[PDB]
């Protein structure tokens, strides 16, 4: 299992996704979004030993988010669910959803089977199309960023947003929003 | 302060106000009603240490519920509440029994509520002869309220302060006419 | 004896992480730390005489969240749990930043004192292997817990979510993570 | 160890019950004050399961696999002082709790911080405590000899820990014990 | 007044005195019905009539007001209407679970209900009874109803907070006695 | 012309079945049965002018639960939907009594309707193979419907767990089976 | 893919439980419990073509109910849970477990998720011990009888009622009644 | 078939909108009156997605997938009229929904329920509806041309439906239809 | 009956109560006030024709809120409740803005719930000279009430009919000092 | 009367007006402190003294009474308010949560906060103020007790309900001008 740092940029003004890569060249940036019609961009750095010094020396003009993440995939075979792993992505039809989950008044093992209850549902899905999951490490509400290119994509939106729903015990406790994306 | 049981008692077809009898001779038996229209009875005992003694020796035939009681005013003056120290005489009564049923309370919380319901009666109560009986240990709360049966003050006494406790929802309040047996 | 500390949570995007260290002047910092790459930072101070003395002349920009805390130390003394000794100095390698900040709706001032026992007892034996300091708001509702600890990352994400099921369960608690180095570099 | 079986029996007279039950080992036995209701504590080994399995009970009998409270306590390192209940004043508690949005660890930190508040209390009262094994909602029996005035002190003690006076249902009886 | 909503269940009964509930010398100026086809039976009596019974199954005794009487206390006037006959008779019984509301807002809300009540029963012989002193308060309402239309009367449940803030008790009844 | 039931939900330990279908005197039953083994009866009468003259000399004994009901068809057409012709003859094998109890806590009337039509549209074609009489509660709130139906007993199951997520899920909704037959044998 | 009746009995006076099994002589009954310390027994009739008929032509004395159940394996096998299933039972230390889940707001795939995760936890100890297990037919809440040989029986109780129970959404999402119970 | 993207921008001026915004196909333009807000829904095509990967939007903007509600409510078997929005008297309702505890069999029958009872209604009316594409919770951007005087009439239009007026938040907003 | 549109603005630190020169020229300001000790202001205008049409050549800068309002009092009267309808005096002012926060509330209860606080005020209102202004199409219920400010009597004021609404914890009511102009 | 609670934030503002905070040909009467090393400032001032400001950043301008008065009011006694210092200064921000309570329950549960206060407080230096026709109601305290005590006023909290269902906020205050 490998850690993860998600860089949530809000662009400065006068400053460009390309300034933004190039104040990380020294760092492993596996995956870089642009969020399409605004200012967000997201950057996946993969940690490793040197990694944190370099980062704690970088200071990224904006308004920035560091959250340490995990991939999902290995989240989700920790609950015994088999997903197939992508080595890369497509360069369209990218889509992200973060998804929180709210389950109220529910124990930690509860929450675990509504998650592996459906992993086992959505395995199935997430095995046709390319995708990679990451999940913020060691945070309630737990919060998920999920990148899948989506052909049939303006009505797949809603059909894999709603996809398995019940599962997590319907819509009224778990936000989903949805961005279209574009690597960066 | 005197420590009381309060008998409420269905008592079976064939028996029939022989329940007195098998309280009279033994028991102090304060009060005896019956709920107007029916053959359930409410009895209140004070609970002296004779009368204790001899409970022994009793069964009440029936459906009985016996419930240990206090003087509710005792209760308001031990607060720092002044309540009018009356003694219910009239043989037309009606009596109250309310109990709590909110879920979401704290234990201080409840004793403002019943502070608050003691400082708000006892403007009302001066005028009446009545008698509080609470539950002792119980919970939720709940008490009883033997009062002179005036027409048209029936619901003023049961809506005067519901809203202390959480209003109408949260508040159980049953008023019965009583004859005395 | 007891040592009391304002925990400064700062939000600022205008300025270097130099002048926000200087923005507190010649007050004693114990403790400054900023996330990766991020402008976020907090600044522990010890509460006495010569600091709040010093702290008259300070006037933080931006975002700013002044949190008077006690050591964690002292709350379990006070509910008679025993707790591992705290490290003095807090290093740069593994260095994490876990927020918890409980809801404890529905529940009376001795429920939530039980389930915090429970907590504590349940995280002591885990906590001894690491070196961190650890503080709890005083007074604010809804509480909030710090943990500064040197851990390695890969048993971050467990360490985030033991005793989590002694306050409710995961929806119950908003547990936050952020890897920080101490500033200016 | 075996823990105990509570009977408790309505509408049959005292003579009754303790013809039938003749060869049972009873641990404890009390009659409700006023009323035909009786509570039989009896011991849980091959015997009394075997005895009971061939009697039948007179009136109306529910039956419920009780633990002795302070055995539990012990188990989960709370020491009650275990003072031998007497004849004398003779209270029983019924507390049901009501746990909602609960979890397993919530519910025994509880429980302990209770056990915890109450332990030296006891040690100037006279008591049994049982609870019913295994079953949710929670329900305790507890007997005490206790003053009459301090029924709404005693059933208040603790009442917080719990969730407050409108979380756990509590009665009060007063019962005889059968010697 | 002293009016009483009493309701007995003799199902356990084989025999009882509950052929007093059709003896006009015993009821005088009351109402008595039976539920049809069973062992239930209902009255509104004033005290002073309640007294001279002593049946034993007794489900309930709530002491109620003519709602006229709560309408003219609050200024709103409904008509008598005409009374009730033993054609298509129906008893209505509304319990609210008033939870987490206040007094003035079941004030409020009883007022609304009067009002939409005023036009909803204005051509149907009804006699509407509201309990005095009783929380949370219980409404019983005599409405000799053509049966289609009892579906009509379920969005009033939405005055007090919805279905399932209601319980709601319906009915068939014969009278037995009914005298002013 | 609409139809309006009756349902007495009848609990009577001490008579026989001859003696609680005497008990109905002269009124004309459209249905009666009796839970297989126990005392437990229903008896289904059409209200009309004759049968509300010939109800005046019953008096039921037990505990007796007096329910007016409608047809399911005709809330069906009241609501939109077009459910499948209803068997006329009840027959004793495989015929089960399937109850359902719901909630509707936190919902209005419309909110209501609007569940109550969409669990009728998944249930109209499942509906469509079996020899059924269903009846729903006019006027009581919580609502209750009935279906007596001849169904196989190994998918009696599924077939009583279809459309709860209509009314918001098992919590929500009570559900009764039973084995049932004609009385008196 | 068997269907069973649970006849519950609360025996009437005079009328023994020896009565009630010539009353069923008849029938298959493959399980015949009864509660030790109170008047209550239970019948668990395997049902037949036949056997329905049979049943509708008796009237059992006293307070008796009819329950329509199945066989709480093959509801754990169609959840895909691997349940041991027990040819008998040892006719000692028979201990029954009555066991309702009440989970608020959930769905049904929620409620399925949750006892899913549940039997999977618990199969081992189901394992360990002999056990008979029935749940009610179609019936919501669900409602399960579970009759176990239990040795250490005493804490044992408490043990089998509290194991994994924040599976089932903690101690109060759910209610159990245990009873002693012998072979009758 | 392909939905669209919809920019809520504030902080920018119409001119700077425009000119960012040249050679992307939009599909329809709104001002807030008096309000330093716009917004803009585009089509989703590869061209247009292309070229909004080129461009920075002035001011603040918040990018949001939206649904033609007409599309959705076909899906579903509903048939809307489809009278295309004019600029008199248009009105942008923002309304959020409030699912707790409910089934999203509950959520697809209300969805149902209110189409149906406002399908009708449209008939007299012109509007242009998007629903937040895959958003939870739910939320709907309605801009209808009606008479000042009716906005309490249109806002409580079936609101029992989803739950009543407390469980759905409801903005309401002047625009002018840019061209 | 007349429509309005209130404006809520936080102007930027550069922009110095200019906005009335954005505002009031061409439009027909009804109303005009400042929160006292701040720079928030809140503006009503009556939409007539030639305001709503100038409103598109308008940008006021800065943080700012514009609400569709009517007269609740139109309201009122359409409902059966009868309030004095009194021009606001150019005195000082109090603003009271009340939004409901109930969840669980059905049309008709919000409805009865409206008409009931209505008939409460309607006594109440008669020595007093106010304006009530109602987001119209907003949801959940949220108003404004301009009073002529007596001192003592802010407390009665917003403490008046909260329990109608449902209590201090389903309806939130902030009164706010505000200066003309 | 006519006092006004105040809070500004100048976090954003490098520059602003807020040393006539400080000044006292502005605040001739009232109180204004300044939270220990942050930019926000509080003020207890008349109306009139208030209409002086036009600051930036209001947080919130709360019209206050003194504690003094409600508790005359309410003929509950309120202890003589001893002059607050700087040192050790400390500001509670109260809010309670009343969800389902009515209007006398909290009048009840306000009387008997006071009483309760009465008793903890005799010895602090403090200033207590009220909400007026402010819903849900806010209290703010301006104390000096020591510090370690602080967390003994936690069960006060059970008052209103328990600690979730009330928001506190404690900060270190700075006086600047008390007159
Ligand atoms: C009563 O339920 C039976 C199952 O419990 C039905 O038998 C089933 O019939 C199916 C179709 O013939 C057959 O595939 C199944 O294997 C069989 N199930 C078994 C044996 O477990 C029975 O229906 C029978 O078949 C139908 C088509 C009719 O001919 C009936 O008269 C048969 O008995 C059900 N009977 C009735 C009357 O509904
Ligand atoms: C049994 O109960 C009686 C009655 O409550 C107790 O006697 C009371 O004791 C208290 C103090 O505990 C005194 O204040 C009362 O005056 C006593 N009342 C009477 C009527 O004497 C008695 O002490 C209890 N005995 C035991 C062993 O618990
Ligand atoms: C009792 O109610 C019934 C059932 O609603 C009434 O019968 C229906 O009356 C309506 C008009 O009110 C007609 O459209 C139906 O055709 C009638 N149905 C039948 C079967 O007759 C009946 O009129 C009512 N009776 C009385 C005496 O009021
Ligand atoms: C646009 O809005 C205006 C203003 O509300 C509408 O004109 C009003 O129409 C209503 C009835 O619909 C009349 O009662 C008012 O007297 C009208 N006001 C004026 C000033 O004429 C107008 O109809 C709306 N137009 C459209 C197309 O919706
Ligand atoms: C200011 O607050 C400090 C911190 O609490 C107070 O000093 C403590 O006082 C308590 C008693 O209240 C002692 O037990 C501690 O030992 C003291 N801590 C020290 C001296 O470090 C101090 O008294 C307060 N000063 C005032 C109120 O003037
Ligand atoms: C520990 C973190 C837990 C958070 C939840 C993680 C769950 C997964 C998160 C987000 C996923 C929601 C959307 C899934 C992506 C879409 C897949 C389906 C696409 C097509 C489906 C269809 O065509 O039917
Ligand atoms: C898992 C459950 C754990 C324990 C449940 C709590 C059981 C409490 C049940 C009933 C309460 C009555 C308690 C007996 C008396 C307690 C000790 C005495 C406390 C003070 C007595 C006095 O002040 O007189
Ligand atoms: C219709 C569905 C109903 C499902 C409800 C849950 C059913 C689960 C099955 C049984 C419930 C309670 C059983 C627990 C007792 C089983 C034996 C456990 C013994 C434990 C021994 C040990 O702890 O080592």
């Amino acid at each position: 299992s490998d850690q993860y740092t998600i860089l949530d940029v809000y662009k400065a003004s006068n400053v460009s996704v390309e300034d933004y890569k190039d104040l990380l060249k020294d760092l492993d940036v596996v995956h870089s979004f642009k969020v399409l019609g605004s200012s967000r961009v997201i950057f996946v750095v993969k940690m490793r030993e040197d990694s944190y010094e370099k980062l704690s020396k970088i200071n990224l003009p904006g308004d920035v988010y560091s959250i340490p993440a995990g991939d999902l995939s290995d989240k989700m075979q920790s609950v015994g669910v088999e997903w197939k792993r992508w080595d890369d992505l497509p360069d369209a039809n990218l889509t992200l959803f973060e998804r929180t989950l709210e389950l109220k008044g529910e124990p930690l093992e509860g929450l675990a089977s509504h998650m592996k209850a459906f992993g086992e549902k959505v395995s199935h899905v997430m095995e046709l199309y390319p995708n990679k999951g990451f999940y913020l490490l060691g945070r309630t509400p737990p919060k998920a960023f999920v990148i899948v290119s989506l052909p049939f994509r303006c009505r797949q939106v809603r059909y894999g947003s709603d996809f398995a729903l019940n599962y997590l015990n319907g819509p009224g406790d778990s936000s989903t929003k949805v961005e279209f994306v574009a690597k960066a | 302060p005197h420590n009381y049981l309060i008998m409420d008692i269905e008592p079976p077809k064939s028996v029939s106000e022989r329940d007195i009898l098998n309280l009279l001779s033994p028991l102090q038996v304060k009060h005896s009603f019956r709920v107007t229209g029916s053959t359930r009875l409410l009895i209140v005992i004070r609970l002296d240490a004779q009368s204790y003694e001899k409970l022994d020796e009793i069964t009440v035939p029936g459906k009985v519920e016996v419930i240990p009681a206090v003087n509710m005013a005792d209760t308001m003056e031990r607060c720092g509440v002044s309540w009018p120290r009356v003694e219910l005489t009239d043989d037309n009564v009606t009596l109250f029994e309310s109990e709590s049923t909110l879920t979401d309370v704290t234990k201080e919380q409840l004793k403002a509520m019943l502070i608050g319901y003691g400082e708000h009666m006892s403007g009302l109560l001066q005028a009446h002869r009545f008698e509080y009986y609470q539950a002792a240990g119980a919970t939720p709360h709940r008490h009883f309220v033997f009062v002179n049966s005036v027409p048209d003050e029936i619901e003023v006494f049961g809506r005067e302060g519901v809203d202390i406790w959480g209003g109408p929802g949260e508040f159980v309040v049953k008023p019965q006419y009583v004859t005395r047996i | 004896l007891q040592k009391h500390y304002i925990i400064y949570e700062v939000r600022n995007i205008e300025k270097t992480p130099e002048e926000v260290k200087e923005e507190m002047k010649d007050t004693d910092i114990l403790y400054s730390f900023k996330a990766l790459g991020a402008p976020s930072y907090h600044i522990v101070v010890e509460v006495n005489p010569r600091n709040m003395r010093k702290l008259e002349e300070v006037e933080l920009k931006g975002k700013i969240r002044m949190v008077p805390v006690v050591n964690m130390v002292d709350v379990a003394e006070t509910l008679g749990v025993s707790w591992p000794r705290s490290g003095a100095r807090l290093l740069d390698v593994n260095l994490t930043l876990i927020e918890r900040t409980l809801n404890q709706e529905g529940l009376t001032s001795q429920e939530s004192e039980a389930h915090l026992k429970g907590f504590m007892e349940e995280l002591k034996d885990r906590l001894q292997q690491y070196n961190y300091q650890a503080f709890f708001t005083i007074g604010a509702s809804p509480p909030k817990m710090y943990i500064y600890i040197n851990i390695p990352y890969e048993e971050v994400d467990k360490f985030a979510c033991i005793g989590i099921n002694q306050f409710g369960g995961p929806a119950a608690v908003n547990t936050t993570v952020s890897f920080i180095s101490s500033f200016p570099k | 160890n075996k823990e105990y079986l509570l009977l408790d029996i309505r509408d049959a007279t005292t003579s009754e019950i303790i013809s039938a039950l003749r060869d049972v080992e009873i641990e404890l036995k009390v009659k409700a004050k006023g009323i035909a209701r009786h509570l039989i504590v009896v011991k849980q080994n091959d015997a009394n399961l075997q005895k009971l399995g061939e009697i039948d009970i007179p009136g109306r009998s529910c039956s419920t696999p009780v633990e002795d409270l302070d055995n539990l306590m012990e188990d989960i390192g709370i020491s009650w002082p275990r003072n031998e209940l007497t004849n004398v004043n003779v209270t029983l508690f019924e507390r049901t709790l009501d746990l909602k949005d609960k979890t397993m660890e919530q519910f025994w930190s509880e429980a302990k911080a209770y056990g915890q508040l109450v332990k030296p209390v006891l040690s100037s009262f006279t008591y049994r405590a049982f609870k019913a094994n295994g079953a949710y909602p929670p329900k305790v029996y507890f007997f005490v000899n206790l003053p009459r005035e301090n029924l709404n002190d005693a059933s208040s003690k603790g009442i917080d820990i719990f969730g407050g006076p409108g979380k756990a249902r509590t009665t009060v009886q007063y019962v005889t014990k059968l010697s | 007044q002293d009016l009483v909503f009493a309701e007995w269940d003799k199902g356990s009964s084989h025999e009882h005195a509950c052929s007093a509930l059709r003896n006009s010398s015993v009821i005088e100026k009351g109402l008595t019905v039976k539920e049809v086809g069973t062992s239930k039976f209902a009255a509104v009596l004033s005290e002073p009539i309640l007294a001279r019974l002593k049946f034993h199954g007794l489900v309930e005794a709530v002491p109620v007001v003519e709602v006229g009487t709560v309408m003219k206390r609050l200024n709103v006037s409904i008509p008598p209407a005409q009374d009730i006959s033993d054609n298509n008779l129906t008893l209505i019984k509304m319990s609210p679970k008033l939870k987490g509301q206040t007094l003035q807002q079941i004030d409020a809300e009883l007022r609304y209900l009067g009002e939409y009540m005023n036009t909803v029963l204005q051509k149907c012989s009804h006699r509407v009874y509201i309990s005095k002193g009783t929380f949370p308060p219980k409404i019983y309402v005599f409405l000799n109803m053509p049966l289609d239309q009892i579906r009509q009367f379920y969005p009033s449940l939405d005055i007090f907070g919805g279905p399932s803030s209601t319980k709601n008790e319906i009915s068939y009844v014969q009278i037995l006695i009914l005298r002013n």
